[PDB]
């Protein structure tokens, strides 16, 4: 959906309400996950001081997102280094306090609230206008208009066809993916298509570290561990 | 005492087949990257590449 | 595809919440799944005239980077201005 | 029209149909040859041609946005009628 | 220019040395993996295979080169020792499945058009 | 430079055991160092720029399902540009394959002048406009 | 200073009771170093001058949390951990000597991407 | 605004940025060879090979840099420069909010100083670029092939390396194994000729030769 | 801004210890988990009774490729092969040949239903809105090959599913 | 005609709640252990 | 060029032109850029092709019918920038993106013209000129397309 010049197509009309619907009623199961996990007394006995990392460790070892969050380190993309309109919308970062399994557990929850926050601000916000830049040579025409006019066939054919061409260069743009800091550096030629796109990955990082956190932690911990970090093999294999 | 993990169980060869497809063709990629989390790759990557282009998405 | 009073009581009182008031089951407050046809409005550039591409043009005014040092008291600057301190959220400060 | 070829085989309206003395048949026994008996060939003849009383005429297949881009066609040549080069519906000039 | 910095070894007597000894590893090895692995082929229908792995690229002379296919190959062995490769791992440096291929001219002839 | 007791390797740098390569696909292929010419449906010369390297078209053959162009060489869409004709062949040599360059063509400069058109004693003299 | 805080926020990094000592003492360690730098060096130059500035700070205020806000490098803690960190960059730096000029020119258009 | 998508140019980054530049530039001039700021506010610094573990270290040591995160490190392969292989360290400063880019070269066979002692996080990037391109780092606590399968023979992000590989896998009855065979595909992959023979982008003009 | 997430300390007054000590013994938090659960047995299920009752879809929904037709009866698809030029997976063969009448259509138009990924590109790029990706998804196979789509077969899914093709492109086409 | 497309209703949509309400119910400390060790002495007498 | 049109009328059509067997002619196409015109008079002497009326309804062809024929008549596909004049045993066969270019040399006629032939799927689908200006210029033959 999301592309490059904006996005495909706008919302259905009757969506926002849904969202709505159910964003109000989240809440309740956010609260009931927390009433099941978060002050018992197995999960805060095999959560707590499991798996703890130090803030320069953290650092150092590529940490990025929840791992920093969850360790005192104060650093979020989407405060830090705002994209696209996250300048606007009002949140909390839930920094941790000791970056063990439990804490970090906690900031996620807590993540999940803030977005919802979020989410609220993004429905009562939305504003009125198109979905795709206005320029027919990075982003396609209207179905409307390419049936009708020269120009916008010609575009929609070439688009669709060969690309737009991206000037040369190199950039490496990251975000605060709900992960951790999701990057690109993308490395173009000229041409319609990249010269290099690798690919910044959180988990890549994470589990690189995963030896470190489990030191004289059981295998039941490693269970924990490998947990903790989310970790997710589609975007560490690349 | 050592945990070893050997990634690479999954490699698909995503960073070698992007750059034989254009950027609107390697969009998809990026959603089949982290399966959990979706909108959120794309949108770096469309970052990226309108940061590239030197364009700005409207405010919607 | 509700619950008598009796049972509402005691899936209240085993959770200490009203789960009546807020559900996880859509009953009817969803939008109608057909719905009016829309209309999408233009963009900023779907003007008849003053519309030339050289002005709204965003790849062509993308000049090469600029190189400050080739190879071929002054004071210390920084890459930017040093971060400013956080503050504790006045919302909800201690979870 | 969907036709028999001499070995029995059905041929497709692009004139697919395989040698007697072709092992790919062997796919076909016990199961069938898909072949789409609605054929664009046919269906498009029987269609009127419309009696435009204009030199040129605009097409767009039908519904505006679901048809085909908006192509004008030149009605000047009494010998023939002109046909869109997308949907193939077929026009001409009132007698000349 | 025709002068260029050195990857372990400074000369090719000590990349033979490097050479030597990796063919040390892997023929003290074979045994162990033609146990552990529980391969099919004789110990020596191994140890043949990793001289013949050896004289493969004997022909090579610019030293860098021979120290870098060393690491490749002490890389291998790691893989090999710690039960990393597997018996297919392991099988498909003898090409079992691959049918011959032939030599001569004629037969590539007979058998298609490439070189 | 580089202090690390810099030796001198002269003998030519040969990677051919260094790219994992199979012994067919090194010395049986050729590639063709070449300008791109011009495509002559077109009127631009941006594609005639960049020198590339290819490798010789080998056996394509029909799948007995569905007919697809089924084909057994890997290096068959691999092209490589390069900005110069030395580095093109160095990459070559440095590879270990066999070449066959062929020199960059550039149009000729023509002539042109208008008034040629309207001559009043040649036979540029046009008879239509 | 104050009522001294119970925890640094950041793990592993404890609560130093003596932050105006430790502060001072690593400045004056840090120019010592520097001073077997030869002047012309931008490396000796530069650090000079920062901790020079820095030093000045931590000598005229008293208030740990107003020197926290003057040095503007989060808490204390984190001050003399990165007050270490140039010391130990200093004393590598006495070796590498970046001052000479540049080992190599790069070899043509290693450069200019455009291609 | 009078450019609704032009996407919106910040000068002030700029020479915050540039002046950083000259700073690292004056700083270390035995390494660093070039520096420049892309249009879009980022620096990237080129720097000579063996300067790879003492600018890091600079960067990560100095108060006025503070570049204390290896957000990426990566290399891309230019088959027709001499050094083919270019290796990108991409650093985030989290107390300066400001990311960099140090960019050294390598060919095939010339070593490179691992940054595992500097930045700890490289040790799994490292070895990532040595098994996808097969820049080999000297001093590295163990390098391993880290995303091929076991037994791979080449590098595969290398240009001159096809995308289909050489070989496939299948399953043997007669040998009851996984085995391994020359790459033979159904359909081959076709190669789209897509450039448009008229010059794009007149800034990015090469000088002719 | 930023919120401590624990950063908690327990009150040390002897009703609270008494209360900590009363909840260590006499299992109180347990008790509470105990009472979620009972509380959600009996609370209504969500299961829907597939196959007799169906998952909410939308118009927009991506599934089986099918090529659609004109009214009058003439295939839409004029081998433009922008769709072809376009699919991320390369799922698409065309082979085009000038038919008998004199109008453009494919010789061949096969879609590997194995090798496609169901992005929808392919029905953006057509700009006579020949190749849809119709509602069914309830065609999975039980050999490989009968997923090889053929130039038939697309035809007959864009015959069979006409209804459903034409009403859901019929409530879209004004957001595109 | 007019613009149309999906828009939050004019006044905006209501509240949506995102803090903890994790409830506070139970005895107190002392009643449960005086539960407890009433229930101990009528059974053994 | 920009990216969108501000024109809100009819467009123009013109009948189409027969010329023979190998080039197809869809002259609405036309930009009237009379390259074919000069082409016909001075590479292949032949001056049977020009203009037609003037204003916006002046047409390029033949007026009366009479097909351009000479050996080097398929050139004009490639001279026309647009695609007014096309390859008939070419039409609707493929397209440009997708055909692999290979250069060889023409075996036809004795000059060697250098030609590119574009394949597909291991089938030759056309023979364009490459250009030499030793050999052919920029030309073939028709025996040689
Ligand atoms: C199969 C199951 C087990 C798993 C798989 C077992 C096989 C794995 C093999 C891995 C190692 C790799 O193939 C080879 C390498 O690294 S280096 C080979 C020697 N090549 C050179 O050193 C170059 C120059 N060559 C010479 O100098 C002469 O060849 C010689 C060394 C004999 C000296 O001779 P002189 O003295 O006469
Ligand atoms: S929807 Fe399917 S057929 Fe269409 S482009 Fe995507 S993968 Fe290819
Ligand atoms: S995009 Fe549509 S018209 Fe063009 S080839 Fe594909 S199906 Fe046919
Ligand atoms: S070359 Fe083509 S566009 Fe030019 S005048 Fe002739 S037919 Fe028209
Ligand atoms: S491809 Fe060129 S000549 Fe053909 S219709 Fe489009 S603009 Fe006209
Ligand atoms: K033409
Ligand atoms: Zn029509």
């Amino acid at each position: 959906y999301i592309r490059p010049g904006g996005v495909h197509q706008d919302l259905p009309l009757g969506l926002l309400d849904d969202i709505y619907e159910f964003s109000k009623n989240f809440s309740f199961r956010i609260d009931e996950l927390e009433e099941m996990l978060t002050n018992n007394r197995i999960w805060r006995n095999r959560t707590v001081d499991i798996g703890v990392v130090t803030a320069e460790d953290a650092l150092n070892y590529g940490f990025s997102g929840v791992m920093l969050r969850g360790s005192g380190i104060q650093w979020d993309l989407r405060k830090t280094q705002p994209y696209d309109v996250y300048d606007q919308v009002e949140f909390d970062v839930p920094i941790g306090s000791r970056g063990d399994c439990y804490d970090r557990y906690l900031c996620r929850v807590e993540e999940m609230r803030q977005s919802l926050r979020i989410i609220s601000q993004c429905l009562n916000k939305m504003p009125p206008g198109e979905i795709k830049v206005d320029d027919a040579k990075v982003s396609p025409p209207k179905r409307a208009e390419m049936k009708t006019s020269m120009e916008s066939l010609i575009h929609h054919f070439k688009l669709y066809t060969e690309g737009y061409q991206v000037p040369p260069g190199a950039t490496y743009t990251a975000i605060e993916a709900p992960k951790g800091e999701f990057g690109v550096y993308l490395v173009s030629d000229g041409s319609s298509r990249p010269y290099r796109c690798k690919i910044k990955a959180p988990g890549f990082a994470h589990l690189a570290g995963l030896d470190k956190m489990s030191k004289g932690h059981m295998l039941a911990d490693v269970v924990a561990i490998i947990g903790t970090q989310d970790i997710v093999f589609g975007e560490v294999d690349r | 005492r050592k945990c070893d993990p050997h990634i690479g169980l999954l490699h698909r060869g995503t960073e070698k087949l992007i750059e034989y497809k254009t950027y609107l063709q390697a969009l998809p990629y990026f959603d089949r990257l982290d399966y959990v989390s979706m909108m959120c790759n794309e949108q770096a990557y469309s970052l990226a590449v309108e940061k590239l282009l030197n364009i700005q998405p409207p405010p919607r | 595809a509700s619950a008598t009073r009796v049972i509402q009581l005691l899936r209240n009182w085993a959770s200490g919440r009203d789960l009546q008031a807020k559900l996880q089951l859509r009953y009817q407050e969803i939008s109608k799944r057909t719905q009016p046809p829309p209309k999408l409005p233009v963009g900023p550039s779907h003007k008849l005239s003053n519309n030339y591409y050289c002005t709204r043009d965003g790849r062509r005014e993308a000049m090469p980077p600029s190189i400050v040092m080739s190879s071929q008291e002054k004071k210390a600057v920084t890459p930017a201005p040093p971060i400013k301190r956080w503050e504790l959220s006045k919302d909800q400060p201690y979870l | 029209g969907v036709r028999t070829s001499p070995t029995g085989e059905k041929v497709t309206h692009t004139g697919q149909a395989y040698d007697d003395g072709d092992y790919r048949r062997v796919r076909f026994s016990d199961r069938q040859k898909e072949v789409n008996e609605n054929f664009a060939i046919d269906l498009i003849a029987e269609q009127p041609v419309s009696e435009v009383g204009s030199r040129v005429i605009s097409c767009d297949g039908g519904g505006g946005a679901l048809g085909h881009p908006r192509v004008y066609i030149n009605l000047d040549k009494e010998t023939k009628t002109g046909t869109c080069g997308y949907c193939g519906l077929q026009f001409r000039q009132p007698h000349h | 220019g025709t002068s260029v910095k050195p990857i372990f070894s400074r000369d090719m007597n000590e990349a033979k040395r490097r050479v030597r000894e990796l063919y040390r590893a892997w023929y003290r090895e074979v045994p162990n993996t033609v146990h552990l692995f529980q391969l099919d082929i004789s110990v020596k229908q191994g140890r043949d295979k990793v001289r013949e792995m050896f004289m493969k690229n004997a022909h090579v002379t610019d030293p860098r080169v021979v120290d870098l296919l060393v690491i490749k190959g002490k890389m291998e062995l790691e893989e090999t020792i710690n039960v990393w490769k597997q018996r297919t791992h392991i099988m498909r440096f003898f090409h079992e499945t691959e049918a011959p291929r032939p030599t001569d001219f004629l037969s590539k002839f007979y058998v298609g058009h490439d070189p | 430079t580089q202090d690390t007791q810099l030796i001198a390797v002269d003998e030519k740098l040969d990677i051919t055991t260094l790219t994992g390569v199979p012994e067919e696909h090194i010395k049986t292929r050729k590639v063709r160092i070449f300008v791109p010419a011009r495509n002559n449906m077109q009127s631009g010369v941006n594609n005639t720029k960049k020198w590339k390297m290819e490798f010789d078209t080998r056996e394509r053959w029909e799948n007995p399902l569905m007919g697809w162009s089924s084909t057994a060489d890997p290096l068959s869409n691999l092209v490589l540009t390069f900005s110069t004709k030395e580095d093109a062949v160095a990459f070559a040599e440095k590879n270990g394959w066999s070449f066959d360059v062929e020199e960059r063509k550039v149009p000729k400069p023509k002539s042109k002048s208008y008034g040629a058109n309207f001559s009043w004693n040649k036979r540029t003299r046009v008879s239509t406009k | 200073a104050g009522l001294l805080k119970k925890t640094t926020g950041l793990v592993g990094l404890a609560v130093c009771e003596t932050p105006h000592e430790r502060l001072k003492i690593l400045y004056t360690k840090i120019l010592d170093v520097l001073g077997q730098i030869p002047k012309n060096a931008a490396y000796r130059k530069y650090t000079e001058q920062i901790t020079n500035e820095k030093l000045g700070m931590v000598k005229a205020e008293p208030d740990v949390k107003k020197l926290e806000e003057q040095l503007q490098g989060g808490q204390i803690e984190e001050v003399i951990l990165q007050a270490e960190n140039e010391l130990s960059l200093a004393r590598k730096m006495l070796r590498w000597k970046p001052w000479e000029p540049l080992v190599e020119e790069p070899p043509a258009n290693q450069w200019k991407w455009p291609i | 605004d009078t450019r609704p998508t032009i996407r919106p140019r910040n000068d002030v980054v700029h020479k915050q940025l540039s002046a950083f530049g000259q700073y690292v530039a004056e700083i270390l001039p035995k390494y660093v060879q070039q520096v420049q700021v892309s249009c879009f506010n980022e620096l990237e610094i080129f720097i000579h090979p063996d300067g790879v573990i003492p600018v890091l270290t600079f960067l990560r040591d100095h108060t006025n840099a503070q570049f204390k995160s290896l957000a990426d490190l990566t290399a891309v392969d230019v088959p027709t420069r001499q050094n083919r292989f270019e290796i990108v360290y991409n650093l985030l400063s989290l107390r300066f909010n400001s990311q960099i880019r140090v960019k050294t070269y390598t060919d095939e066979l010339t070593p490179i100083e691992s940054s595992v002692t500097v930045y700890k996080a490289a040790n799994w990037y490292e070895r990532e670029i040595w098994d996808m391109f097969g820049v080999f780092f000297a001093n590295h606590p163990d390098l391993r092939r880290i995303l091929t399968g076991y037994g791979f023979e080449g590098h595969p992000f290398r240009k001159d390396f096809p995308l289909s590989g050489y070989v496939e896998l299948r399953y043997d009855d007669e040998v009851k194994r996984v085995v391994a065979e020359p790459v033979e595909l159904a359909q081959e992959f076709r190669k789209f000729d897509l450039n448009s023979p008229w010059e794009a982008f007149p800034a990015y003009r090469q000088p002719p030769e | 801004t930023y919120k401590f997430v624990n950063m908690r300390e327990p009150s040390m007054d002897m009703k609270s210890v008494t209360d900590r000590a009363a909840q260590t013994l006499l299992w109180t938090e347990l008790v509470r988990g105990l009472g979620m659960t009972l509380s959600y047995l009996f609370r209504e299920p969500a299961t829907i009774n597939y196959p007799f009752e169906k998952g909410p879809l939308s118009p927009r929904f991506r599934g089986e490729h099918a090529l659609r037709r004109y009214p009058s009866g003439e295939e839409r698809c004029i081998a433009c092969k922008l769709c072809e030029a376009v699919c991320p997976a390369q799922a698409i063969t065309i082979e085009a040949e000038p038919r008998a009448d004199g109008s453009r259509r494919t010789t061949r138009y096969d879609i590997d239903m194995t090798k496609c990924i169901y992005c929808g590109f392919c029905q953006e790029a057509c700009p006579v809105d020949a190749i849809v990706e119709g509602p069914n998804f309830e065609f999975s196979t039980e050999t490989h090959e009968e997923l090889l789509y053929n130039k038939e077969k697309l035809l007959n899914n864009g015959d069979k599913w006409e209804a459903e093709i034409a009403a859901n492109i019929q409530a879209d086409y004004l957001y595109r | 005609s007019k613009v149309k497309q999906d828009m939050p209703p004019p006044g905006g949509y209501g509240p949506i709640d995102y803090k903890r309400n994790l409830p506070r119910r139970g005895l107190s400390g002392y009643s449960m252990f005086a539960v407890g060790i009433g229930t101990l002495l009528f059974g053994y007498w | 060029g920009s990216d969108r049109s501000r024109f809100l009328e009819g467009k123009r059509a013109v009948e189409d032109k027969n010329i023979g067997p190998l080039v197809k002619t869809i002259m609405t196409r036309c930009i009237q850029c009379t390259r074919c015109i000069r082409f016909a008079s001075e590479i292949a002497g032949v001056d049977d092709l020009g203009t037609t009326g003037r204003g916006n309804d002046m047409q390029v062809g033949t007026y009366i019918e009479k097909m351009f024929m000479s050996e080097l008549s398929g050139n004009i596909i490639d001279i026309c920038p647009v695609g007014a004049l096309t390859s008939k045993p070419y039409a609707f066969t493929a397209r440009p993106w997708e055909t692999r270019k290979t250069e060889s040399i023409d075996v036809m006629d004795a000059v060697g013209s250098n030609i590119v032939v574009s394949t597909r799927t291991g089938e030759v689908m056309r023979i364009l000129p490459r250009m030499h200006e030793d050999i052919n210029e920029e030309w073939i033959s028709d025996k040689t397309r």
